């Protein structure tokens, strides 16, 4: 089974994957 | 809309002769068409030969029997080329 | 309460006369649902011989109304003044379309 | 389930309050004329 | 013609809110039904929309015969309560009973 | 007065119209406002790497919510009893009944069944705990950064490629053969040999001990010996189970042809000398094209070579080159024919040789992916001709494509539509006059009358792959011919036995319906690709309207005048063909759902019986399997299957509302809009809220679209009702 | 937009401060408040047939919110509604959450602010800087070290609460 | 005053938890959730339909919006919680007055 810590690494990981997101889009928006 | 680039060496091979230019040939070029109708016939008696030798074939075939083989395909493009040199005169 | 009521038959053609189902009364035909056999009961009509002449009286009835068209458009037509006369019309048409028509049906 | 206090925490949020952000600042960004 | 914009525009209002209170109660009732909440549709076993009026208006009619039309001897019409007629085994005419159903496909 | 940012002509729209255009054109970077070549494909590379990181984030996303909500521990140890867990549910709108009902799984909570058959995948890859499918969701979540950063690098000033960059065919072309297809292959190949087998008999190899643990006992020295046949020696046996060591060999490199007798599903030892072969094919396909060093091919000078003598193709293929490289639509058009070629390959090819292990057991997951990969294809399909049309209208010079084979098809355009219009009608009339005259024949109690076709040339085709089913004894079938005994030494005997069990899917037996249904799918893609056709090469011009370039790909019309030119544009070809597209994977997803469920219950004399006539597809396909499906809920409980009995609803409302945007157009609309404009200004308390955008009854291209949207929403969503209930409902 | 004193400004951080601040004292509260048992049945767990759908949790056992969390939530809830209608409805003194994007911005504090021991702004921000790295450093002591937050809050401060 | 006020009745008497004992409780915060979505509703108005200027005494200002928001607000919640205290204490109320019965 997986452990609520290793759902927080995956959250924490889904959060870079956000703030990166932004950073591209608005990139790509100018 | 923009220059399309090419590879250098890209040169004009367009043609509406009875033949292609001898360029359409690439490193091929200089061969003379008896040494491309013999060397076509040649390979195709060869990959035939090693075609027929591994027809059915095992787990086990002879290697070299097998890249012999692949003489057979590449006969028919020695031919073409040996066409090609004889209506350009060489 | 038990015979199912048909008046249309079909030819044997191409296999459909399988249309011609068993409706009852030792008769086979296509089932119809405009519920004439129950006005036909309800004017009293009780055999084929008054359907007859039904028929023929439709006949007649729709020989005079073409010949009335034609007559009325070819030979005799009425000029605008004519038509225009709502309260002469309605008085005919309450009275006597209407009127007699209910009274005749109800002799 | 692990964490199973997760998807009550996070689904009205996802379903009701991400929309409700993304369509008011949307909106506020789509009529505006600067 | 010259106020045929508040005749459509009030046409129009009423075309929405009755599409929306009568479609909408079934689409509210296929939601509950599939969502296991037998006790929150509209029906008569649940919340009871009932055609009141409908109702009344039929047992006016079942009991005018001697009252409110005294020289009649039964109804005018079976449906609207009254007797099982049967002709033949099968039934001719008996009582049309209104409920949440009735309600819900008038307003449709 | 400034949403759409790329365009002023919209910005400037003082209605409703300028949100929904500026919203619908957003991708179409061509058209915005100061769009330079240099721009664009700096835009288009970005915005690839953020659609790339969206691919890994749901892959990733599947994986997650599996490891942490599925069962995949419990259905790895029974894998044809336990139903795979996709996700669990929190709805607060739920009642307890509901909440009770969807318990299914083994599991203490509501939960979707999984139809897409991620399970199955990742047991036969190598996957058997939940640690390992959490451990894979990292690495993809972390390269989904990795992409979304090296998208937001490359549009940074010095990181910017060139117009030159972008348009090196040749080098592109090198690398994507050689390594991306073919590198790709021969490390997938690794993959398999390395894990994959290994876990398929019984030993666990992962990262912490796989360099210490050699996928063959011998191990890489017959590999530099030429004893490669070494590789193929000792095959798993027939008593094999997977995942465990009894009944395992030792080959890593085999070619046995058939199924893996107990999991039903082609060999791992054939999947991975496949790949391997591929692998070192497509490297040596990636090493024809010239880059630096001076070996290889220029593509211009192929294409500029290849003018037939006769004279029959004009001028040939001279300056194609130059107009493929500047077009992206042609690009485009090339790529979706392409891909959707694949994907109808993908379709036809999993449900007849399964790759997964324990997969063709599960029905619902056979239906689901076969349905699933078929309308990707039409759409894919369509995708290239809509983009095509783009091409001819947008990209198309004629004066540097003089007597090329572009322009000798516009030349005998004329020619290709009249011919497409008699091929479809010659189909038409007598596909549908057969279907009628057996219907008829059958209805008036006779069906020995019927016209029953034997499907002889398909089955001709199945015999001489080996089928022993209709006594044509050809090729394979025939023991004593050349090409039975070519093959007798490798895969003849396992292929064999897989092609002449009646228990698998390989070369289903056919009959008259099977003829009559494949001459309907013949019309169907005939009719389809008319429309997009005669969109494509009448998207220049036509006799009613010929400066039809001038006006682009999508415009209403041309006005009343001329008799009327309604749906005149392109783009309206595109939209007539999409109803033709959806009927099509309509007959195809109905032929194969149907003739697989009666195959499931043992009972294919059903579809033998009654698709011969259109009452039995429509009594005994639609009509008969309904049932299970529409008793979701109903008056005395509901079940699991309630969420399908909800969206088959669903999908036969979205559908119908389709109809009002495509039967009612813009002037009725525009009339009540005004009446409700006045209406609002002048009721009290009302007044006092105001518009800041005028609204405005939507464009008759819009509105087309909308009911195009809403049509297509609604036939896949009441399909995909169907055929998962039906086919979990029945189990068959 | 952004500026409304929305963002990375002094006033989101001078707000985010005020609230660390109460949330650091939230914390000590209810670590003291379950670690002597005075949240009233804080192990019973809420039943669906009183409270519907929403109070369910899945967890194996129960499958429902405990009344500790449901009144912990509550609370929390009451100085939500405070905080829109301050947000929405403010004092007339009171520091707005939305500026009028004509406003001057406070000059931003840099590594210290100057310390004034009063009731000051200065004051307000020291301890909201503090706050905000307090909130941030017990969540992060809290993961690694494996014990809950409330146990972690009473380690830290040397077991006076329980 | 007068919107707050009637909102609670309709969430209360035809709710998902109305057979329940917190039926007021469940009707009087649903009454609430929609004032504070009404409230983000003429906020989010404001700011896009009027220009900044100093007038704040008539409806279709700036400032006067944002008066009439705040009042709204204050309002709303005042006579929801109002209709909360009355319908908490009042069994007429509770019932259609089905109590007299
Ligand atoms: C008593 C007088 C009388 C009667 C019975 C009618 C009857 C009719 N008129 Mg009218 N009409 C009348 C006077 C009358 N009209 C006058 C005075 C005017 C001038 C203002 C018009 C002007 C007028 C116009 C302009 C039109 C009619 C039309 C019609 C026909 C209506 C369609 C219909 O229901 O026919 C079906 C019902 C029937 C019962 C069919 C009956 C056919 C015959 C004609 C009825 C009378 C037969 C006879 C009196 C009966 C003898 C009974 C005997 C056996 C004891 C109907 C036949 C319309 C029409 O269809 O024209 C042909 C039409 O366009 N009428
Ligand atoms: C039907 C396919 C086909 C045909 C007709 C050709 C034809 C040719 N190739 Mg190509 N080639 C092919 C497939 C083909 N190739 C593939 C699949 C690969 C990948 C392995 C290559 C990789 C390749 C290279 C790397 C080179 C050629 C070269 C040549 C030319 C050599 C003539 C020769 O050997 O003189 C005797 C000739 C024009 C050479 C050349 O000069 O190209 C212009 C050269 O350097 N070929
Ligand atoms: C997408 C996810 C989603 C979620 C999680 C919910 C959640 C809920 N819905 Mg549903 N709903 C949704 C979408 C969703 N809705 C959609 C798309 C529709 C339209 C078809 C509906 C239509 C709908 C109706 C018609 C009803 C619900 C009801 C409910 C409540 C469940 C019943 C209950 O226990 O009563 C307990 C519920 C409460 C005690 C009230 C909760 C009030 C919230 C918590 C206040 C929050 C403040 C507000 C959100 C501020 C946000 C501002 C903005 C940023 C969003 C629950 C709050 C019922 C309801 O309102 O219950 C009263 C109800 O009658 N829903
Ligand atoms: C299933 C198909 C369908 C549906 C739903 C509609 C719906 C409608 N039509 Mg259309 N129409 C259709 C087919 C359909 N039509 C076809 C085929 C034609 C071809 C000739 C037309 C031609 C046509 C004309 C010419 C006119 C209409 C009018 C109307 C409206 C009637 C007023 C009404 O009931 O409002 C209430 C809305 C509904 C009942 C729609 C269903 C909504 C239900 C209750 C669910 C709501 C869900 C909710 C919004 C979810 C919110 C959350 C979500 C956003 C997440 C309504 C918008 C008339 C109109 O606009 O006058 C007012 C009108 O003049 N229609
Ligand atoms: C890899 C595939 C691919 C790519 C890159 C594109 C890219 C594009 N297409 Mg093509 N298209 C595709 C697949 C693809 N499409 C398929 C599969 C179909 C069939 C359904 C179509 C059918 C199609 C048509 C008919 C049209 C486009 C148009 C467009 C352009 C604008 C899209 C837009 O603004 O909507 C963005 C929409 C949203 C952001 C809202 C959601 C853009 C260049 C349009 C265009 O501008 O052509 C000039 C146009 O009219 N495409
Ligand atoms: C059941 C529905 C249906 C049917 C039968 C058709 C049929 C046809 N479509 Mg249409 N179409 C439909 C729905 C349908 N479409 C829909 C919903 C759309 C989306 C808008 C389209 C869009 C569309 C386009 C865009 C195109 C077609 C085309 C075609 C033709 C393709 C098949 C063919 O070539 O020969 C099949 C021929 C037939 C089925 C004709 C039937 C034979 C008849 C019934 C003879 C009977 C005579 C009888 C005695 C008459 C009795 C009269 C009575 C008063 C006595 C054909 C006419 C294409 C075309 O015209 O190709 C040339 C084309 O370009 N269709
Ligand atoms: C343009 C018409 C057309 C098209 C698109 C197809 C398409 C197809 N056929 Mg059909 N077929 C046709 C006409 C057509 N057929 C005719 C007229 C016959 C004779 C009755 C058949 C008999 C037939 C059989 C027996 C089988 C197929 C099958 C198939 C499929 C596989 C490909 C194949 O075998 O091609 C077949 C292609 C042809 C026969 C070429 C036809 C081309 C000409 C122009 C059509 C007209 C010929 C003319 C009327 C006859 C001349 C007069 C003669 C009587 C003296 C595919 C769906 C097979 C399949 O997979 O079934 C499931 C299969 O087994 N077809
Ligand atoms: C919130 C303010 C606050 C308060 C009132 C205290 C008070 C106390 N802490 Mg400290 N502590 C604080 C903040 C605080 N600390 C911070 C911010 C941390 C980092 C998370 C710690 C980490 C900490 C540890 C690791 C320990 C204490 C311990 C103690 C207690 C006894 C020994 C002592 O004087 O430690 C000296 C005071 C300090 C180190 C900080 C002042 C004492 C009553 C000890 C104890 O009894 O734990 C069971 C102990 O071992 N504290
Ligand atoms: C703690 C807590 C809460 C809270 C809170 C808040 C506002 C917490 C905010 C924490 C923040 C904003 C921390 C910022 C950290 C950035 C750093 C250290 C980088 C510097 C370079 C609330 C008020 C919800 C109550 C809750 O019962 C407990
Ligand atoms: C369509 C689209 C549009 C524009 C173009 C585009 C950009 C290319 C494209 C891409 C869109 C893309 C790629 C969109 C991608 C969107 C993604 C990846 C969104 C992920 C959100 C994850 C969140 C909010 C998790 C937060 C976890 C937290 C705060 C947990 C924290 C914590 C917990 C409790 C535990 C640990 C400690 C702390 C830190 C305290
Ligand atoms: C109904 C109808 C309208 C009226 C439809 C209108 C005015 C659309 C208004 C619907 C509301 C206002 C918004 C729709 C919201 C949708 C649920 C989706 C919103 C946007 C999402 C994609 C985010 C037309 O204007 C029209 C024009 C031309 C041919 C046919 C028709 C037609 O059939």
């Amino acid at each position: 089974m997986i452990s609520d810590t290793q759902i927080f690494i995956a959250l924490i990981l889904a959060l870079v994957s956000l703030v990166l997101a932004i950073r591209l889009g608005r990139a790509l928006y100018q | 809309f923009s220059p399309v680039p090419s590879p250098e060496g890209t040169k004009e091979t367009y043609w509406e002769t009875k033949a292609p230019s001898s360029d359409v040939l690439g490193i091929g070029a200089g061969v003379s068409s008896g040494n491309f109708a013999a060397a076509s016939v040649f390979a195709a008696l060869v990959g035939g030969y090693c075609t027929g030798q591994v027809i059915p074939l095992t787990v086990e075939p002879n290697p070299l029997f097998l890249a012999g083989s692949f003489l057979l395909p590449y006969s028919w493009a020695l031919h073409v080329a040996a066409w090609i040199q004889k209506n350009n005169g060489k | 309460t038990a015979v199912k009521p048909s008046a249309q038959v079909v030819w044997p053609i191409v296999g459909q006369e399988v249309l011609n189902g068993d409706v009852g009364g030792g008769f086979q035909g296509v089932q119809v649902t405009s519920g004439f056999f129950q006005i036909w009961r309800s004017s009293g009509i009780t055999s084929e011989v008054e359907l007859y002449w039904c028929a023929l009286a439709g006949l007649i009835m729709s020989g005079l109304m073409i010949f009335a068209g034609w007559f009325h458009y070819h030979k005799a037509a009425p000029k605008l003044e004519w038509f225009q006369n709502a309260e002469s019309m309605l008085n005919h048409h309450l009275s006597g379309l209407l009127g007699l028509g209910c009274l005749s049906w109800a002799g | 389930m692990t964490a199973a206090y997760l998807p009550s925490i996070l689904v009205p949020i996802i379903g009701l309050i991400f929309p409700g952000l993304v369509m008011a600042f949307a909106f506020i960004y789509i009529e505006q004329d600067e | 013609i010259r106020h045929r914009d508040a005749i459509i525009s009030h046409l129009n209002w009423i075309c929405i809110f009755l599409g929306f209170h009568s479609f909408g109660l079934y689409i509210h009732n296929d939601t509950m039904r599939a969502l296991g909440r037998t006790q929150d549709m509209f029906s008569d076993t649940a919340i009871q929309l009932k055609p009141v009026f409908a109702q009344w208006v039929q047992s006016i009619h079942t009991l005018a015969p001697g009252n409110t039309t005294p020289n009649a001897l039964a109804t005018a019409s079976y449906a609207f309560g009254g007797d099982v007629v049967a002709v033949g085994n099968k039934v001719a005419m008996m009582p049309i009973s209104l409920g949440t159903a009735d309600f819900m496909v008038h307003h449709i | 007065t400034k949403f759409p940012k790329f365009s002023q002509a919209l910005a400037q729209d003082p209605a409703t119209r300028r949100i929904w255009y500026g919203l619908a054109t957003a991708h179409d970077l061509e058209s915005h406002d100061g769009m330079t070549e240099e721009n664009l494909y700096q835009k288009i590379f970005a915005s690839h790497f953020g659609h790339l990181a969206v691919i890994f984030l749901w892959t990733s996303g599947n994986l997650f919510h599996v490891a942490w909500q599925g069962n995949f521990e419990q259905w790895v140890l029974n894998p044809l009893k336990v139903k795979p867990i996709a996700h669990a549910i929190w709805d607060p709108h739920f009642g307890q009944p509901a909440v009770k009902a969807f318990t299914k799984g083994g599991v203490s909570y509501p939960v979707n069944i999984a139809t897409s058959g991620v399970y199955h995948w990742w047991y036969t890859i190598g996957m058997r705990s939940n640690t390992d499918l959490y451990a894979g969701s990292l690495f993809l979540l972390f390269l989904a950064g990795v992409f979304l950063f090296a998208g937001w690098l490359h549009l940074q000033p010095k990181f910017r490629p060139g117009l030159s960059w972008f348009k090196n065919n040749e080098s592109r072309l090198n690398h994507h053969l050689s390594g991306l297809f073919g590198f790709s292959s021969l490390a997938w190949s690794a993959h398999l040999i390395h894990v994959a087998i290994p876990e398929a008999r019984g030993q666990h190899v992962c990262w912490d001990n796989f360099t210490k643990v050699a996928p063959h006992p011998a191990g890489l020295q017959p590999f530099f010996t030429g004893n490669w046949g070494a590789y193929a020696a000792s095959p798993d046996t027939t008593n094999h189970i997977f995942g465990t060591s009894e009944g395992a060999g030792t080959a890593i490199l085999t070619f046995l042809g058939g199924f893996h007798p107990q999991t039903q599903a082609l060999w791992l030892t054939d999947i991975a000398h496949h790949h391997l072969a591929i692998g070192v094919v497509f490297i040596f396909a990636g090493h024809m094209y010239r880059t630096n060093w001076g070996i290889g091919h220029s593509l211009k000078e192929i294409l500029d070579a290849h003018r037939p003598p006769g004279g029959r193709l004009g001028a040939g293929h001279k300056g194609i080159f130059e107009t493929l490289t500047n077009s992206l639509h042609f690009q485009l058009g090339l790529a979706l024919a392409s891909l959707g070629v694949i994907t109808s390959l993908v379709a036809q090819h999993m449900y007849a040789l399964p790759s997964y292990a324990f997969i063709a057991k599960d029905y619902v997951t056979q239906s689901a992916l076969y349905t699933h990969h078929q309308y990707i294809a039409g759409f894919l399909m369509v995708g290239a001709f809509a983009h095509g049309a783009i091409f001819f209208v947008r990209d198309y010079d004629p004066e540097q494509n003089k007597n090329n084979v572009l322009a000798r098809i516009l030349d005998h355009k004329e020619a290709i539509i009249s011919h497409l219009s008699w091929v479809s009608l010659f189909l038409g009339f007598h596909t549908l006059g057969i279907y009628v005259h057996n219907d008829v024949v059958v209805a008036f109690g006779t069906p020995e009358k019927q016209i029953l076709v034997e499907p002889v040339f398909a089955q001709w085709i199945q015999a001489s792959s080996g089928k022993a089913l209709y006594g044509f004894d050809v090729l394979l079938s025939s023991t004593n011919s050349v090409a039975a005994n070519a093959s007798s030494n490798i895969w003849l005997p396992g292929w064999l036995e897989a092609i002449n069990s009646g228990k698998n899917s390989l070369f289903l037996p056919i009959g008259p319906g099977d003829f009559l249904i494949h001459h309907a799918i013949a019309l169907a893609l005939h009719t389809t690709t008319l429309i997009l056709v005669k969109g494509a090469l009448d998207a220049r011009g036509s006799k009613l309207m010929p400066d039809k370039k001038d006006f682009g790909y999508a415009f209403p019309c041309d006005g009343p005048g001329r008799g009327g030119t309604c749906d005149i544009s392109a783009w309206d070809a595109f939209y007539l063909s999409m109803f033709w597209m959806l009927n099509t994977i309509g007959w195809v997803t109905f032929y194969w759902h149907w003739k697989h469920i009666t195959i499931w219950q043992g009972n294919a004399g059903q579809f033998n019986e009654s698709s011969t006539y259109i009452m039995g597809w429509l009594r005994d396909y639609l009509w008969l399997n309904s049932s299970p499906l529409i008793n979701g809920y109903n008056p005395f409980g509901m079940n699991s299957l309630s969420v399908w009995s909800w969206m088959f609803l669903f999908g036969h409302l979205i559908w119908a509302t389709g109809f009002m945007f495509l039967i009612s157009w813009r002037g009725y609309w525009q009339e009540l809009i005004e009446t409700l404009v006045w209406a609002h200004e002048r009721t009290p308390l009302a007044n006092l809220v105001r518009w800041k955008d005028k609204p405005v009854a939507l464009s008759i291209v819009q509105a087309r679209l909308v009911g195009l949207i809403h049509f297509t929403a609604g036939y896949i969503f009441t399909y995909a009702a169907f055929v998962i209930a039906s086919t979990t409902g029945k189990f068959g | 937009f952004g500026g409304r004193g929305l963002g990375v400004t002094v006033n989101a951080e001078r707000w985010n401060g005020r609230h660390a601040m109460f949330g650091i004292f939230a914390m000590v509260m209810t670590s003291y408040m379950k670690g002597h048992g005075l949240i009233p049945d804080a192990d019973k767990v809420l039943d669906i047939a009183q409270w519907g759908p929403l109070a369910a949790v899945w967890d194996g056992a129960g499958n429902g919110i405990s009344n500790e969390r449901a009144i912990i939530l509550i609370a929390h809830v009451h100085v939500l509604v405070v905080s829109v209608i301050a947000a929405i409805a403010p004092f007339g003194f009171q520091d707005t959450l939305v500026k009028e994007k004509g406003y001057t911005p406070e000059s931003p504090a840099g590594l210290i602010p100057p310390f004034k021991t009063g009731l000051t702004a200065e004051a307000e921000l020291i301890n909201g800087r503090l706050a905000m790295l307090g909130v941030i450093s017990i969540v992060t002591a809290s993961l690694f070290t494996g014990t809950s937050v409330v146990d972690t809050i009473n380690l830290g401060m040397g077991k006076i609460l329980y | 005053l007068t919107h707050g006020y009637f909102l609670v009745g309709p969430f209360y008497k035809l709710g998902p938890l109305r057979n329940s004992d917190v039926a007021l409780l469940s009707g009087f915060f649903s009454a609430l959730g929609l004032i504070v979505i009404l409230v983000a509703c003429l906020t989010i108005y404001g700011v896009v339909s009027f220009e900044e200027t100093e007038a704040k005494d008539q409806l279709q200002t700036a400032k006067g919006w944002r008066q009439f928001t705040s009042g709204w607000l204050v309002g709303s919640v005042g006579g929801a919680s109002f209709a909360y205290i009355l319908i908490s204490n009042i069994p007429f109320l509770q019932t259609a007055g089905m109590s007299m019965l």
